[PDB]
């Protein structure tokens, strides 16, 4: 029940982003049905990506719920100042007892 | 699709607190209902879930045996009761609605209710 | 799918990923159709 | 970028033929502008059908560039021994990066 | 309408080879020019294309970044250069002339040139 993330990422305006998440064991696949959330100060976490790669209607299309080399990711095609937030990942396991990562802070330079 | 969560208050350690979440704008008994908590300055911690019809419940091991979930489909709401609450368990609890494939994680989130233990 | 987005309940509209480096067939194109006395 | 074909077909002299081709996704329509080729041993592939149903001047009229139920086809109104050849299909996709099928071998009994 | 293709030879893996095709009996810069390859015992594989005026080029993903097409409209010919050529890439390459709707696939074919990698 261990999930890790890169503590922080800094991106220049218009630059791309690769936020990562994964489990201490095995590899992340669609079977973990990975979720990604965005939290701005004073706000509740909002789901951006669900079930690996499905994007929500309130999520800017600049965000993409892609997978990497046995890891979950949330990438951007061009970051904006409005995207500064703490991002969180959640993976499923043997059942509906998911585990969150440590959190990855995204800031814009 | 609104999730209204309350019940958070200032409580003493070793006691218990019952939190609740009401559904509005959508059908309650068609989705899974999640609980997540966040200590100030910390990331998100998975706490608990419950299946659409209440036949199954799920907990993170750290709250197993202490947390209980019950629901009333006629009131479109669910309750989470936490017994033997620790002083360390200061966090905002959030209600989330899961309409995804497995029902394990929420898509829609409420505003959260703050639980402070002292 | 009663107002709640989720599995098999998708939002009907999707944007195009238009970028200057996205090949040829993935580039944006402007199309005008003139459909047919004054 | 996956195209499949029936591996082989055997037809009696004077009998009809239905060679098929299609994509792993969606359905074949005139928008794929399908092509069919004929290759005899020692020869270069020769195009018989282009842009779905247009037949070339060097192609016997016994051949027909028809479409089936979301699939491309090359049919014959009466096969002859001279038609023994490997036939190939090619479909367009998002651009001029077509994909060939596995090849369908036609022999005459 | 003749397509004359050459340049195939016996080459070593990891190196490169430039193939070429000349047009005869027709106008070059009015049609699209295609490349197709066939390994012995195998079916046809799409390799590459180029637009009539050279402003656009297309490749099958499997050769992307390795294959390059250039042309000279004054010589009625085009060249295909393949870098980092693999031992597995033994095939007859064919020149084909596309006069169809999209220009994506050829109607007229040349005799082909054999590329053997060892």
């Amino acid at each position: 029940a261990v999930v890790t993330q890169e503590p922080s990422l800094t991106v220049s305006p218009g630059g791309t982003v690769t936020l990562t998440c994964g489990s201490s064991t095995g590899a992340v696949t669609s079977g973990h049905y990975p979720y990604w959330f965005q939290q701005k100060p004073g706000q509740a976490p909002r789901t951006l990506i669900y079930d690996t790669s499905n994007k929500h209607s309130w999520t800017p299309a600049r965000f993409s719920g892609s997978l990497l080399g046995g890891k979950a990711a949330l990438t951007l095609s061009g970051a904006r100042p409005e995207d500064e937030a703490e991002y969180y990942c959640l993976l499923s396991y043997s059942g509906a007892r998911g585990v969150f990562g440590g959190g990855t802070k995204l800031t814009v330079l | 699709v609104q999730l209204v969560e309350s019940g958070g208050d200032s409580v003493q350690p070793g006691g218990s607190l019952r939190l609740s979440c009401a559904a509005a704008g959508f059908t309650f008994s068609s989705y899974w209902m999640n609980w997540v908590r966040q200590a100030p300055g910390k990331g998100l911690e998975w706490v608990a879930n419950i299946k659409q019809d209440g036949s199954e419940k799920y907990y993170v091991d750290s709250v197993k045996g202490r947390f209980t979930i019950s629901r009333d489909n006629a009131k479109n709401s669910l309750y989470l009761q936490m017994n033997s609450l620790r002083a360390e368990d200061t966090a905002v609890y959030y209600c989330a609605l899961s309409s995804g494939y497995s029902g394990y994680a929420g898509n829609y989130w409420g505003q959260g209710t703050l639980v402070t233990v002292s | 799918c009663n107002g709640v987005e989720g599995f098999n309940c998708y939002f009907p509209l999707q944007s195009y990923g238009f970028q200057p480096t996205n090949g040829v067939g993935y580039q944006p194109y402007r199309v005008v159709v003139l459909s047919f006395a004054t």
